[PDB]
């Protein structure tokens, strides 16, 4: 499981420091490009989410789709395939990722680019490619070849000779069909599992829900409330007044801003990350140790889920 | 060979052309260009803020006021020129970092596809990797990817294993595969088609065990050779 | 001329029906582009051209030519 | 190693290839089979 991108936040600084007060944004333009520059970094945090997420699922060209007859050998990848049952067709295993994971002062949230219906075409291409064609849809036009001999390749890629697959191939199909089935299981009885995306989830709503909390501190003005302040005092004392929370809602922003800078370029790498598993696990067979699973790798299928992917290695 | 040599030959011609006539080529590079660029004019555009001060001018506070109240304008812009430089130097660390991973990339690209060939995917361009030229360029680095492209598809029969007399046979390096009525062993990545021989392929157990083995005759290369 | 979308009310650009590579980026699923007599148009993104790959138990695809590509990163 | 039909494949005429050498390929076959 991999992060991929985070909630596109966007915060109206002006609405945010001083909100429908001109008094306060007034005294805010004396401090210059801050608020600019705080809306500069937070669009560029945003541009690279939809980046991020893009550079993951768009390594296929051309939105690739499995034959009706599912003549894969004794091979099932139902629980992985989209359901057309569905009313966004997500796999069996992507509609468990989808449920095991789970205000108006200048803060909003901008949608990602991609749909999660266009996230779950993207799964499902670079799966029916895979499926269909091995992984010379990575490599160049998708050739169709037999899953069966595709597995046969897969198992020559591991040193182990061919007929190895074709004289144990119930066996091998088998196992494959019942550790596919294992893995419902285990996402369902483990909630520790997606807690690598839920924590992008809790991260980001505790991030926001700490920029609003610091609304209602002083900072050593006479109120924390901007009204209480413009209702009660005169210009001389208001703006002294004012500067306390303009100064405290400033550093209060560029705290956010700088914490989102740190947690992006962490969020990043686990989609550069997650961009190389999916050229070299699922466009590919990895003979890098440990890095497409725990096992001699044979090939991985991506599955999605809110904020990340989700590799079956 | 003349082949080959004439599609790498005009493949390099292109690049010439393409970022001859495309101008958002290298906008890589000329982002990294424009974004510190941005930050030094944000930074010195700063020094015209007034942050409270009676001017952004710390000659005009010097020359009008007198220390018990020049020192109180001159702190109001300390403070602001401070959080100014101090909100540069920040955000060109996390920028710094995002360049050293860049480099990182670009090192590690330098190392497996130049002094190398790379079989990861997709790490020296797309298609199977042959080999790739470093270029410099301003502030950063070029590689052309050469790559080897399949590019001419042929749908053919195939089988995982071919019955000769009783012994299941598989290919030693490639698949087998069929114009229609007869059976050839080619390698994978190219169509090369080789008669069906003991030499291409090799026994492993009988007809039985087989899902989709085909009945078809492995040539014995000793066998008219021997005598005849 | 005037449209709701998941990102917002968007005026100005006319909603079309057919799907393109995304051009200017509006936001859940949404693209925008200039095209003819032209106007601003606004569309759902096209993820790529599909394809059925023409799978059965005992056909294969071998190439019988390449082209040696050059790209540059 | 001397060159043997073992350490080597066939492709063809030798006019296709560009600074192809003419030289003896050994069969390990052959002679042991005449003697």
């Amino acid at each position: 499981i991999l992060p991929v991108s985070m909630t596109k936040t966007s915060v109206d600084c002006t609405m945010y420091i001083c909100g429908d007060s001109t008094e306060c944004s007034n005294l805010l333009l004396q401090y210059g490009s801050f608020c600019t520059q705080l809306n500069r970094a937070l669009t560029g945090i945003a541009v690279e989410q939809d980046k991020n997420t893009q550079e993951v699922f768009a390594q296929v060209k051309q939105i690739y789709k499995t034959p009706p007859i599912k003549d894969f050998g004794g091979f099932n990848f139902s629980q992985i395939l989209p359901d057309p049952s569905k009313p966004s067709k997500r796999s069996p295993i992507e509609d468990l990722l989808f449920n095991k994971v789970t205000k108006f002062n200048g803060l909003t949230v901008l949608p990602p680019l991609l749909t999660d219906e266009m996230i779950a075409q993207y799964t499902s291409a670079l799966l029916a490619g895979t499926i269909t064609s091995g992984w010379t849809f990575g490599a160049g036009p998708a050739l169709q070849i037999p899953f069966p001999m595709q597995m046969a390749y897969r198992f020559n890629g591991i040193g182990v000779t061919q007929n190895v697959l074709y004289e144990n191939q119930k066996l091998i199909a088998n196992q494959f069909n019942s550790a596919i089935g294992k893995i419902q299981d285990s996402l369902s009885s483990t909630p520790s599992a997606l807690g690598k995306l839920q924590d992008v989830v809790n991260q980001n709503a505790q991030a926001l829900n700490t920029l609003v909390k610091q609304l209602s501190s002083n900072f050593g003005a006479i109120s924390s409330v901007l009204n209480d302040i413009l209702s009660r005092l005169c210009p001389p004392e208001a703006e002294v007044q004012i500067d306390r929370l303009i100064t405290g809602r400033l550093q209060s922003l560029q705290t956010y801003v700088t914490q989102q800078l740190i947690r992006a370029a962490e969020i990043r790498a686990s989609a550069n990350l997650a961009a190389t598993k999916m050229s070299e696990c699922v466009l590919g067979q990895s003979k890098r140790v440990d890095f497409c699973g725990k096992g001699y790798h044979l090939m991985s299928f991506p599955q999605s889920a809110p904020h990340g992917v989700v590799f079956l290695h | 060979q003349k082949l080959i040599a004439n599609q790498f030959n005009s493949a390099i011609g292109k690049i010439q052309d393409s970022l001859s006539s495309t101008p958002s080529a290298l906008g890589k590079l000329q982002d990294v260009v424009n974004q510190n660029a941005q930050a030094l004019n944000t930074l010195v555009k700063q020094l015209s803020s007034n942050f409270g001060a009676i001017s952004s001018v710390l000659n005009d506070i010097l020359s009008r006021l007198c220390p018990p109240e020049a020192e109180v304008q001159i702190d109001r812009l300390i403070t602001g020129r401070l959080q100014s430089l101090q909100t540069y130097v920040t955000q060109q660390l996390i920028r710094a970092a995002e360049i050293r991973a860049s480099a990182n990339l670009a090192a590690t690209k330098m190392s497996e596809c130049v002094l190398g060939q790379s079989k990861r995917v997709d790490f020296c361009g797309k298609g199977y990797h042959l080999m790739s030229f470093p270029q410099s360029a301003p502030h950063g680095v070029v590689f052309l990817h050469v790559t080897y492209v399949p590019a001419q598809e042929k749908n053919f029969t195939t089988a995982p294993a071919i019955c000769h007399d009783g012994k299941a046979h598989f290919p030693r390096e490639g698949v087998f595969v069929s114009n229609g009525t007869h059976w050839f062993v080619t390698q994978r990545n190219f169509y090369e088609p080789q008669i069906i021989t003991t030499d291409n392929t090799f026994v492993s157990g009988n007809c039985d065990v087989v899902i989709g083995i085909v009945n078809n005759t492995v040539y014995d290369p000793l066998q008219p050779e021997l005598d005849s | 001329n005037v449209f709701q979308t998941r990102a917002g009310c968007l005026i100005g650009a006319e909603h079309v029906n057919n799907s393109y590579e995304c051009d200017i980026p509006i936001g859940a699923g949404i693209c925008a582009s200039y095209q003819t007599s032209q106007s601003i148009i606004a569309y759902t993104m096209s993820l790529g051209a599909e394809n059925s790959v023409a799978y059965s138990n005992n056909s294969i695809a071998i190439p019988t030519n390449f082209t040696i590509s050059v790209t540059t990163e």
